[PDB]
């Protein structure tokens, strides 16, 4: 199961 | 102890060319899935046989995620440019390593999450899955941004729950396969003399996994001084190779023993010339 | 600016025997950026079909790749690997050694 949504750098 | 990781990369292209994104999954250090934007049909593909057991719901779900992450890197890669005062279009690379370790008790041992811009560390999530470690003054803007948005907490969730959950599952799917071991087929070679010295090379070929230990000894006492060893290298057929060499004082050839220790071996090999 | 210099190992998949087809490998490792160009040569001629593995990186963010090809070792012919990367001013070409 791969990574998902997240706040930008 | 077991683990799962995802090494992802997004490399910027000189021109207006959208950045190439690639993701590789790893269970117990074995690559198991892979996504690549360069492919004609960009999709997460099975990279281990025990992975073909997954239905389309899985492969579509994963591919969706990879395409979201594809755009996640396009932006962040755009933001880092500003942060670093970098120009319009050059070669820029951003990678991230995430995953989770499972102790002997199958409970979460550690969770990981870290980025690197241009091959140098950028920002990592500490082992408490709450605080961040920014590498430089540039990574300070991101960290403060990530402290504001509470990003850390949302990675803590994936790490403690979904990463752990899914590692337990692939571990079950790839039982014997991941645990398989191929034993090294060793042998020693002889090489021409330099007035008063000959080289003895011990070869270990056809082993899996990569971890191997080769040693050259003299009359029992291990000689580590002036021993030549190659970094383990893949044969290209899934097995690895390596070799240990010692420039031995001729005549005294048979005085040197070589042992090979590998997890696949029932007993460590010992060889001589 | 962020360049790291590739480490090359040219070696065959099986121990060489003149006349017996085999596969010559070029394990380029430790480089950054991920853009590189690896050439397998024979007698100074670029070998036409050189198959490269997919791009992967390790814990220290550096990349590695395995370039391989079909070759038939003889005593006369020489083989080698020429790597071109931005961390280097000029290509690095290392030769296959039967004994290593």
């Amino acid at each position: 199961f791969a990574p998902g949504v997240f706040p930008y750098m | 102890p077991h683990s799962m990781r995802y090494f992802e990369t997004a490399v910027s292209r000189p021109g207006l060319e959208e950045p190439r994104y690639i993701s590789v999954g790893y269970v117990d250090n074995k690559e198991f899935v892979r996504f690549d934007s360069d492919a004609e049909n960009p999709r997460y593909e099975p990279r281990a046989p025990w992975m073909e057991q997954e239905g389309p719901e899985y492969w579509e779900r994963e591919t969706q995620k990879a395409k979201g992450q594809e755009q996640w890197f396009r932006v962040s890669l755009r933001n880092l440019l500003g942060y670093y005062n970098q120009s319009a279009g050059g070669s820029h690379t951003l990678q991230q390593m995430s995953g989770c370790d499972l102790g002997s008790d199958w409970r979460l041992l550690r969770g990981y999450l870290q980025f690197a811009y241009e091959g140098r560390d950028y920002i990592a999530l500490n082992e408490d899955l709450k605080t961040w470690t920014a590498a430089d003054m540039a990574a300070q803007i991101t960290r403060r941004k990530w402290e504001q948005s509470g990003a850390a907490e949302h990675y803590k969730a994936y790490l403690e729950g979904e990463c752990v959950e899914w590692l337990h599952r692939y571990l079950k799917n790839g039982n014997a396969t991941l645990l398989r071991t191929d034993s090294p087929k060793a042998h020693v070679t002889h090489h021409p003399r330099s007035k008063g010295e000959v080289t003895l090379r011990c070869w270990a070929l056809g082993f899996y996994p990569a971890d191997i230990t080769l040693t050259w000894q003299l009359n029992g006492e291990e000689l580590t001084q002036d021993m030549e060893l190659v970094e383990t290298r893949p044969a290209g057929d899934g097995t690895f190779q390596k070799w240990a060499s010692v420039v031995v004082p001729l005549g005294k050839e048979q005085n040197y023993t070589c042992r090979v220790y590998h997890e696949g071996l029932p007993e460590p090999l010992t060889l001589r010339w | 600016m962020i360049q790291k210099t590739p480490q090359i190992q040219v070696y065959s998949r099986h121990p060489p025997e003149n006349g017996k087809p085999n596969i010559l490998n070029c394990y380029v490792t430790q480089f950054h950026p991920p853009h590189i160009e690896i050439q397998m040569l024979k007698n100074g001629k670029k070998i036409p079909k050189v198959e490269m593995s997919d791009m992967s990186f390790s814990k220290d963010w550096s990349f590695y790749i395995l370039a391989h090809t079909e070759f038939t070792p003889t005593e006369t012919d020489t083989y080698a690997c020429r790597v071109k990367h931005d961390s280097m001013a000029e290509p690095k070409t290392v030769y296959w050694d039967r004994d290593m």
